[PDB]
């Protein structure tokens, strides 16, 4: 082969991450997400389905960490309100569904040293 | 069958919606005269496009039966112990 496992590249919509050093990909208790069946269908009315207008990735505001900072929280879907389609889609509509990929950025050279738990709460009153 | 045979049942669940889609059709679903006395049958499938859903909820406890079928108080009635002199010794109830 000429594969190495650190290169991974996601393509969603008209938007590529490519990172050249990661760890694997963490996929949510081992299922991947996917489109609500006719089996637990409750709605009557026909889902409008925007796929590749509001499937991309919205890069939101980065903090800068530094040696004496604490942590950092955002609720989703709350915090994508504001971007494009999917903000506009979430406004005019009464119920929505949807999967995510969060995808955290940092980099550093070799002289530093830190280590930050990235971790995804399910229901965190 | 027979309503004092109570191990004999019976089975059914409400109706599922089909999908439907966009018509330009010559037939109105939704247009009907109440005069009549009767009662139109219009499901939602006949003026929005649904998707298909599978509905597996029953009506069961809207039965005669179950609605029926619980125990309510009628009336109560008092009493003291006595003696044949007293006039409240028993009580009767029509």
């Amino acid at each position: 082969c000429g594969y190495s496992d650190r290169v991974r590249s996601i393509t969603l919509g008209n938007s590529t991450i490519t990172t050249q050093e990661c760890a694997n990909v963490v996929v949510g208790y081992g299922e991947w997400p996917e489109y609500l069946s006719d089996n637990e269908a409750t709605a009557e009315d026909q889902p409008t389905q925007p796929d590749v207008a509001t499937c991309r990735f919205y890069t939101l505001d980065s903090v800068q960490w530094e040696n004496g900072s604490p942590g950092w929280w955002w609720k989703f879907p709350d915090a994508l309100r504001d971007m494009g389609l999917f903000g506009q889609n979430m406004y005019y509509h009464y119920l929505g569904r949807a999967g995510y990929t969060i995808h955290v950025q940092c980099n550093a050279s070799k002289f530093h040293q830190g280590c930050i738990l990235v971790v995804c709460v399910p229901e965190a009153e | 069958g027979d309503v004092q045979n109570a191990v004999e049942g019976a089975m059914v669940r409400v109706a599922d919606t089909v999908q439907t889609s966009a018509t330009n059709s010559e037939r109105v679903p939704n247009l009907t005269a109440v005069e009549t006395g009767h009662t139109s049958q219009a499901v939602p499938g006949d003026t929005m496009q649904t998707r298909h859903v599978i509905n597996n909820h029953v009506r069961s406890e809207s039965t005669i039966e179950n609605f029926l079928a619980r125990s309510a108080c009628v009336f109560y009635l008092e009493y003291k112990t006595g003696t044949k002199e007293d006039s409240n010794s028993f009580n009767n109830w029509v």
